[PDB]
Parts: structure tokens; C-alpha cells; sequence
RNA sequence: CGACUCUUAGCGGUGGAUCACUCGGCUCGUGCGUCGAUGAAGAACGCAGCUAGCUGCGAGAAUUAAUGUGAAUUGCAGGACACAUUGAUCAUCGACACUUCGAACGCACUUGCGGCCCCGGGUUCCUCCCGGGGCUACGCCUGUCUGAGCGUCGCU
RNA sequence: AGCCUUGAAGCCUAGGGCGCGGGCCCGGGUGGAGCCGCCGCAGGUGCAGAUCUUGGUGGUAGUAGCAAAUAUUCAAACGAGAACUUUGAAGGCCGAAGUGGAGAAGGGUUCCAUGUGAACAGCAGUUGAACAUGGGUCAGUCGGUCCUGAGAGAUGGGCGAGCGCCGUUCCGAAGGGACGGGCGAUGGCCUCCGUUGCCCUCAGCCGAUCGAAAGGGAGUCGGGUUCAGAUCCCCGAAUCCG
RNA sequence: GGCUAAAUACCGGCACGAGACCGAUAGUCAACAAGUACCGUAAGGGAAAGUUGAAAAGAACUUUGAAGAGAGAGUUCAAG
RNA sequence: CGCGACCUCAGAUCAGACGUGGCGACCCGCUGAAUUUAAGCAUAUUAGUCAGCGGAGGAAAAGAAACUAACCAGGAUUCCC
């Protein structure tokens, strides 16, 4: 009874959504994410998984602010100016 | 919240509110059941709002 | 031969930039030659096709001497629609056929303030090169 | 369950709205390739995990 | 009768806000028409009035900020949003004056023994 | 007339938010 | 006879090999070599007239302003007293804007509780209730203010 | 000064031939846009196997099988179509430790109405938890929210190359509060009461914070009402807290 | 006790150019709504999938059938 | 007792600043194996390498001799032969 009969007894969720990385790896009892290490300040990252790093590295998401720096960089980060009005 | 909704409905349509009930729908929208004061006829007010 | 180090002749790079060209670039791509009369008058060879120009179809099934007005510049499909350049569907309704701008000749230009400004600049540049050879 | 959190009830709602067929005019777009919503879900065949 | 941002530039704050309210009322009346069988003309008007509202709010924010900048111009301490953004590292550099500083020992050395211009015969 | 039309430096203290004003008062 | 079976061929199926194509890879080289408490990377949730995904954007939400451009966008519809100095569209991008979480910051992570100041509506100055706005995290340096010591002293 | 839209590659061929052979040429057919000879260069260069990899297809084979829990029948209706749907009538079963009426965990729209009968529901279906289009969850009083439990966990401190770990009162100047009293400053229903700042006085708690939809924890019941919600909506009658 | 450019490094980034390279079981896992669908409590694992036509001209209308499906007809150089 | 200097040490939502996290191809400081070779294996090798931790910049580190030499002497660091 270590198989089919036991699989019916499982109705208690070990993990839930993590509020930092949004993955269902937040261990409820330990209060820790098995994916990103929250609540640890530093992000959980290891070099024995390159595939894991490229799933959640810079550029895999929105790049909300970085991709505007890339635009501003090409004009020397000019500020407080406008093109000569018509 | 129910206070803000009551203040909004009154100001927008110049009507009076008796109570506000609210539920959040399964699709994530909040529905307000705004009961007007007895001297306000909701069917009349609906015509003003264009609902009917 | 091309010598500019920053201009690619790579086949795939050039095709990706043709089929993903933004609208204001597709306009320049969608240019047409001018009739021999217009060419002589304005000293210009080609113009970016525009709505309300009148053109002749010089290649394909609908070629002929019929001058028709351009009724739609469908830039997404890289075609223009012309008066009477059309056919019927199964249910008998009429539908325009898309001619490429490079396969027509502009016989009358829809002129306005900006078209004239465009026309003068092209001739001014042409005349400069003319006096470079001389 | 009936006892729900706001965060869970909200995540469920987004899954509810994504679960619909495509507009039929999408078929008539110029370069369109999509034939159907290939990301459909059934509450019984495949589970959300949360 | 389109809301062009050029027509709003000079207007006063209370005037523009009044203009904003008309547009907010006009939109909520349209949102009603969306679900009660409004004509296709009225459905297309929604985007026209959503962007009109955004045009008004842009001019209100720009006019307010242009005047705030005039207000803090000479002030030593300006609110953070009025300070140059650039990048975080670019804001921690030695400024132009501090980089140009030299010690008197180095200033004397450059005066006494400046680099010269010379040539060596072939 | 419809055709005729259709064919062609100092701070403003009113625009300062009311909060900033009180702080200088 | 004839069924059935075998072989070959024509035609038809099943299947998707081959060939041709290539808005994708891979490798080399070059220029630059730029994130974040002024809130990054990442995540969540929203935003389209009809829109699920991809894509873009943030309640000003498939974008505002400005500049260049110069007549479209387009699957269908529509045209705001939209469209030629009353500028469609696209590009650019310096102005403005940028929901929730996140180093993530009032305390906690359930949209749970506060506190301080200002403002507005309730009534009717105070209270009280409601709403809005601004603050309220750790360490650390310079200075400030307020203190402690049977620490070392001086005058009383 | 090769071939090719007067038809390339590819593919098919009881067509004609060449070579010991590896192979190749020509005829016919299909196809629709590129290919080949010679001299040299280069190689990810030749498949029958590896219980080889991936994909496709056989015989087996219309075969095993569609047999756990007693059971169906008659008439009518819709409908192209009925053993299976619906209504009526029979005969049966679960037999209040139920095949009944409700919940917790889990599911997440499966709920309700209408429509379809393509795919799915290992026969069928006019039917469905399928598909399609639209709806539906309303609270001071029912829970959460608060308490603390086993425990988890900051700061002080200790350790630690370091991300950090230990630790929970232990090496801590750990109270931001107050009746009242004295001073000023401000107010208003300026009478006198408030507010605010300072000073005097008084203060164990001694451990931040988290930790239970079954523990502790004030206070809502009756009648009606929907396709689907009701101790939540409506009618009525109460109550706790501030 | 201390500072110091250049020549040097650069499989991440932004923007480019090329190749005796691969050519959809190849080449990146990813030519495409791919780190997607999907699996696992989780750390992680992780595909398949390109091609009508020059142009949608994407087959009106008639007829059998409940329909799927057919027979005629029509477009196209070709639906062989 | 009181007042006042200094010293040491505390509390502030005190005025103004600054650090945190990410990326990590290249760079710097640590920590650091075992598969493997030795036809066995323990030193050795693998290897100061993988994995682990920290810190950067457009480069980093290094760098103007407590050097090399032993010559008739050279003359910071870094890179190539
Ligand atoms: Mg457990
Ligand atoms: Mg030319
Ligand atoms: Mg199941
Ligand atoms: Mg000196
Ligand atoms: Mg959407
Ligand atoms: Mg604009
Ligand atoms: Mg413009
Ligand atoms: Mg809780
Ligand atoms: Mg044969
Ligand atoms: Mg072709
Ligand atoms: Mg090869
Ligand atoms: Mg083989
Ligand atoms: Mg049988
Ligand atoms: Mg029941
Ligand atoms: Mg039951
Ligand atoms: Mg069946
Ligand atoms: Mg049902
Ligand atoms: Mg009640
Ligand atoms: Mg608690
Ligand atoms: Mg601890
Ligand atoms: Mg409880
Ligand atoms: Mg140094
Ligand atoms: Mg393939
Ligand atoms: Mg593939
Ligand atoms: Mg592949
Ligand atoms: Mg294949
Ligand atoms: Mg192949
Ligand atoms: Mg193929
Ligand atoms: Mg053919
Ligand atoms: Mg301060
Ligand atoms: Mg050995
Ligand atoms: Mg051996
Ligand atoms: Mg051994
Ligand atoms: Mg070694
Ligand atoms: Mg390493
Ligand atoms: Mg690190
Ligand atoms: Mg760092
Ligand atoms: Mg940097
Ligand atoms: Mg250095
Ligand atoms: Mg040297
Ligand atoms: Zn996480």
C-alpha cells in the first residue's frame, strides 16, 4: 500500500506561490523559496545549473527600465533639453 | 470600498444611497449592489443613467 | 561593387529589412517611375506612389494604355489598388487586384504643398550631380 | 475550496479569462498563422498546481 | 473640436481641470453606451476621448513641472525628481570642478616645466 | 469662412501646488 | 468455375522521405562598453470598439507630449464639429508619466493593523466618522540638539 | 561563349543500352526553378545490422476483449434517427454506519440557462461534469481578521574567510507612556474651558514579530424570494461593539 | 605607507560586418503564440511544430442527404 | 550641593549625504574536491581545476626595485616571440 492507495492521502500543499519570483516553490513551514531563496536578501543562483540561470536572467523579462537606458546611452544621457521647436 | 462607492454614486448622479453591498466576481471584477434611498426610484434613476 | 563597410549585402539581412520595413520606409520602397512627359517636366525619375495619382499598368495581366486612379496604397501587402484593375469573386462581387508600384507608370501626380517640396529637392540634387560631371 | 485568499482568487480569475477561443476575425489578418487557441485548459484533463 | 495639446499650453489650471472633467464625464457616458447598445460611432469615440483625457493630463503635468523647475532654480536643495537622472554611477562622480582641481605642488610643476613643442632634424 | 479657415519667463505661482506655498509662509 | 494466395504493372490510398527554398542558427571580426533607494534585475495583475496568445504599454495603460516624416492604419467597423501650419501614418525620443510585489523601507505578509502632520466632506469651533495628500526600515559619515558617568578636573 | 519556363532538381517507369563492378547514359511520365561536365582544392563524404536514434507501417486481428456490487418492462412525446433522452404507469434496489441531506481539505467555474450533436463520454445518445454563447457567489451578527499553543524568528551579543549561523533574555542606557502638579504659547460655544511645548512627579514586566477557516474569542433570528445566492437580498423583529 | 594611463582580457550586454559553416531528425532546446505546451511537492526536466497560389482569384449557383460527405458548375497554367 | 570645561558613551521621523540588490563573458580575494592517469593503489596526477563564498571596472589586477645580475653590465608594470 505504498503506491496507489497512499496517493489518495495527499491533500496538504507543501509549497505556494513566492511573492518575489512568482513560482510555486515557497515552502510554507520553512518560510523560504526553493527557487529564489526569498526571504533571503540575495537571489538564489548556482553555477551547477546553467539552464536554470538562463530561465530567469536579465533580459528574460520585461526590461522595463534597462531598455530605456540603452536608448538614452546612445545620446550621452542628455537631459533637460528638447528638439528645436517647429 | 463601500464608503468610496457611496460617495461616488451620490456625486456622479446626485442621488442618495441607503446601503452598498459588494462582491468580487469570479472573473475578478467588483460588483456593487447600490440600494437607493426610498424617495429615489431606481427605475427612474436608471433612465437618467441610460441603463434602461 | 559596394565598398561601404556599414552596408550589408547579405541576402537574408536585406530581406528581413524589406519585409519588416516600417510604414514610412515601405513608402519609399513603394516608388514608381514617371511618364516620359512628367520625367522631362520635373526632371525627376521616380516618386513614392500616393493615393489619387493616376497610373498605367505596364506589366502583367492588366497592362495596357488605360490610365486609372490609385485608390489605395496597401503598404502592408506592398501593393496598390487601381480603378478598373479588378476582377470578380465566385459570388460575382468585384475585388481589386494588387499591382506592385514598380510595375506601373505615374502619368499624373496628386500635387500639394509637400509633393512640390519633394519634387524640387529631387531635381536640385540631380542638377548638382549634373554640374559635377561638368 | 470555498475558503479562498484574495491572491488565489485573483490568480484563478486570470486563468478563467485566458481560457477562451480566439476571435474569428484574427483568421483574416494579413500574415496570420494561428488556427486555434493552443493554450486551452480543462479543469479535469490538466491541473493548475495552485 | 479636437483636443490638441497646442491649444492647452497657455490655459490656466482651473480651466484645464474643467476641460478634463467634461472629458471624464463624456467617457463614463460612453462606457454606459458600450454595454447598452451604443452605435458603432459611439464605440469608436471611446479611444478618441481616452487619449483626449491623456492629452489634458500631460499638459497639466508639464505645465506644473515647468513652473516647479523655475521655482527651485536657484535653490541649493531641489526635490529628487527635479534633479538630473543620468545613471546612479554617473551621479556619484566627482563633478566638473573637483576633477579640475590640482595641488599647488602640481600647479608649480606645470608652470616651471611645461611640455614643449620641438622637432628633430632628419 | 469655414473654407477660409480650413485652407491655411518667471514662475507662475498659480501652478505651484498649494503644499509648497505654505512651506514658504 | 470461383474464392483465397503469390509476383509484376496501371490507378487510387496511407505516409511524409526526397528535391528546391530560408525574416533561423552557428563561427569569426569590429565599435562601444551603459543597471539600482531619483527604486534595478525579476515577478504579479491590468490596459484594445470587436482581442485568447505572442507583442507593446501602466489607470494618461497596443500609449501622451515633442521633433522628423508627409497620406495612411487596415481582419471588420467607425471618423469624434479626426486628417494637409487644425498633419494620417511611421520613425525618432531629449518633455511628462510610470498599478502591486521585489535590495523593498511604518509593523506584518492576511490586499491584516497602526502612528504623526496637513487638507477636503460630513455638524457645528473641539471631538468623532469618511476621503485624499506627505511622512514613519537597517547601517553609516559630517554637523546639530538633547542627555549620562562614585571618568579627569576647575570654581564654589 | 556549359544546360535550363520550347522546362532545372527531385520522383516513377513489364522502354533502349553501357560497364567485371562501384555505377552511368538515353526514352517516356510527373514536377515547377534551378543544375551539371572537366582541371584542381576541402570534407560533418557511401549503412543491414549496433536489445542503434527519431518517425511511419504491418501480421497478429475484426482477434483478446467491452462479465465485481440481483433488473428490467409497457405506452406516448420530441426527433432524419431511440434498448440508452423526457413524461406516465409497473416491477425492483440502496434500506437511516444509505446509492439520503450537508460540510472540511482538494478542484477552480465543473454551478445555472439556452444551443450543437464535428472531436470526447472504450455501444449509442435527441444526452453529458464535452463543446459554444451568456449569466451567477451580496454580511457589524457565518468565518478570516485578534490571542496564544507545539514551535518559528529579528535586534543586543557571540561566532563566522564569507553568503551568513547561533541565540530568544542570554555580555543591553531595551519605558516615547500617565493620573496629577508647576510653568509658558496658542486657540474656541474667548464666559472659562481645550490644545500644544517644557519641567516636576509616577511606571516591573523582562522580551520585536509570527504561529490555528476544528483551540480561546462580544453580538441575528423568523417568514418570503432565484435558472442559479442567501442566518448575506427583501419584510419583520432583535442584538454587540464603538 | 600611497597613487598612476598605454600596450593586454572579454562565449554577458548594445550595435554592426562577414563566412570554402548548417539547411527543418541539420543548425541554438528554440526558423513557428519556445524556455512555450507539458511533467514533478520542489530543486529541476522540457518538446513537437516551416512551404496553397503570381494574385484569395479560397469554389457563387443547381441537385441527393439530418449532416459529414457527394455529383455538376466555376477560378487558376495547375486543385492532377 | 551647585555651576562649568574636557573625555568616553548614548537617543532622535534632528540637517545634509552615502551603502544595500542585480548582471557576471573578461577581472580580483578566498575556499576547494572526486571522477581520471599511474594498466592495482596510499604520495603524486587530475588541480589550485569543477562546485561553494565574497568584491569590481570598462577593463581589472599589477607597477616605478629592500629587482636582475656577476657583464665592457642592465633598469617600473603588463602583453607577444
Ligand atoms: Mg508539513
Ligand atoms: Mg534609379
Ligand atoms: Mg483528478
Ligand atoms: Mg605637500
Ligand atoms: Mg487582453
Ligand atoms: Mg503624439
Ligand atoms: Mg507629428
Ligand atoms: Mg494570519
Ligand atoms: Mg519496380
Ligand atoms: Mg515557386
Ligand atoms: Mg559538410
Ligand atoms: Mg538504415
Ligand atoms: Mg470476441
Ligand atoms: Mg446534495
Ligand atoms: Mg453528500
Ligand atoms: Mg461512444
Ligand atoms: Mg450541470
Ligand atoms: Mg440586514
Ligand atoms: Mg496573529
Ligand atoms: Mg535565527
Ligand atoms: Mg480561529
Ligand atoms: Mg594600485
Ligand atoms: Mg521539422
Ligand atoms: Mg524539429
Ligand atoms: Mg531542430
Ligand atoms: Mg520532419
Ligand atoms: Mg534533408
Ligand atoms: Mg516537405
Ligand atoms: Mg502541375
Ligand atoms: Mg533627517
Ligand atoms: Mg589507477
Ligand atoms: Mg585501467
Ligand atoms: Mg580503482
Ligand atoms: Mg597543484
Ligand atoms: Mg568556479
Ligand atoms: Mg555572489
Ligand atoms: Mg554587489
Ligand atoms: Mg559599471
Ligand atoms: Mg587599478
Ligand atoms: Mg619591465
Ligand atoms: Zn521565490
Amino acid at each position: 500500500t505504498k503506491g496507489t492507495s497512499s496517493f489518495g492521502k495527499r491533500r496538504n500543499k507543501t509549497h505556494t506561490l513566492c511573492r518575489r519570483c512568482g513560482s510555486k516553490a515557497y515552502h510554507l513551514q520553512k518560510s523560504t523559496c526553493g527557487k529564489c531563496g526569498y526571504p533571503a536578501k540575495r537571489k538564489r543562483k548556482y553555477n551547477w545549473s546553467a539552464k536554470a540561470k538562463r530561465r530567469n536572467t536579465t533580459g528574460t523579462g520585461r526590461m522595463r527600465h534597462l531598455k530605456i537606458v540603452y536608448r538614452r546611452f546612445r545620446h550621452g544621457f542628455r537631459e533637460g533639453t528638447t528638439p528645436k521647436p517647429k | 470600498n463601500k464608503h468610496q462607492i457611496k460617495q461616488a454614486v451620490k456625486k456622479l448622479y446626485d442621488i442618495d444611497v441607503a446601503k452598498v453591498n459588494t462582491l468580487i466576481r469570479p472573473d475578478g471584477e467588483k460588483k456593487a449592489y447600490v440600494r437607493l434611498a426610498p424617495d429615489y426610484d431606481a427605475l427612474d434613476v436608471a433612465n437618467k443613467i441610460g441603463i434602461i | 561593387m559596394k565598398f561601404n563597410p556599414f552596408v550589408t549585402s547579405d541576402r537574408s539581412k536585406n530581406r528581413k529589412r524589406h519585409f519588416n520595413a516600417p510604414s514610412h520606409i515601405r513608402r519609399k520602397i513603394m516608388s514608381s517611375p514617371l511618364s516620359k512627359e512628367l520625367r522631362q517636366k520635373y526632371n525627376v525619375r521616380s516618386m513614392p506612389i500616393r493615393k489619387d495619382d493616376e497610373v498605367q499598368v505596364v506589366r502583367g495581366h492588366y497592362k495596357g494604355q488605360q490610365i486609372g486612379k490609385v485608390v489605395q496604397v496597401y503598404r502592408k501587402k506592398y501593393v496598390i489598388y487601381i480603378e478598373r484593375v479588378q476582377r470578380e469573386k465566385a459570388n460575382g462581387t468585384t475585388v481589386h487586384v494588387g499591382i506592385h508600384p514598380s510595375k506601373v507608370v505615374i502619368t499624373r501626380l496628386k500635387l500639394d504643398k509637400d509633393r512640390k517640396k519633394i519634387l524640387e529637392r529631387k531635381a536640385k540634387s540631380r542638377q548638382v550631380g549634373k554640374e559635377k560631371g561638368k | 475550496s470555498s475558503h479562498k485568499t484574495f491572491r488565489i482568487k485573483r490568480f484563478l480569475a486570470k486563468k478563467q479569462k485566458q481560457n477562451r477561443p480566439i476571435p474569428q476575425w484574427i483568421w483574416m489578418k494579413t500574415g496570420n498563422k494561428i488556427r486555434y487557441n493552443s493554450k486551452r485548459r480543462h479543469w479535469r484533463r490538466t491541473k493548475l498546481g495552485l | 473640436a479636437k483636443i490638441k495639446a497646442r491649444d492647452l499650453r497657455g490655459k490656466k489650471k482651473e480651466e484645464l481641470l474643467k476641460q478634463l472633467d467634461d472629458l471624464k464625464v463624456e467617457l463614463s457616458q460612453l462606457r454606459v453606451a458600450k454595454v447598452t447598445g451604443g452605435a458603432a460611432s459611439k464605440l469608436s469615440k471611446i479611444r478618441v476621448v481616452r487619449k483626449s483625457i491623456a492629452r489634458v493630463l500631460t499638459v497639466i503635468n508639464q505645465t506644473q513641472k515647468e513652473n516647479l523647475r523655475k521655482f527651485y532654480k536657484g535653490k541649493k536643495y531641489k526635490p529628487l525628481d527635479l534633479r538630473p537622472k543620468k545613471t546612479r554611477a554617473m551621479r556619484r562622480r566627482l563633478n566638473k570642478h573637483e576633477e579640475s582641481l590640482k595641488t599647488k605642488k602640481q600647479q608649480r610643476k606645470e608652470r616651471l616645466y611645461p611640455l614643449r613643442k620641438y622637432a628633430v632634424k632628419a | 469662412e469655414s473654407r477660409k479657415r480650413k485652407r491655411p519667463n518667471d514662475v507662475d505661482m498659480s501652478w505651484i501646488p498649494q503644499e509648497t506655498l505654505n512651506q514658504i509662509n
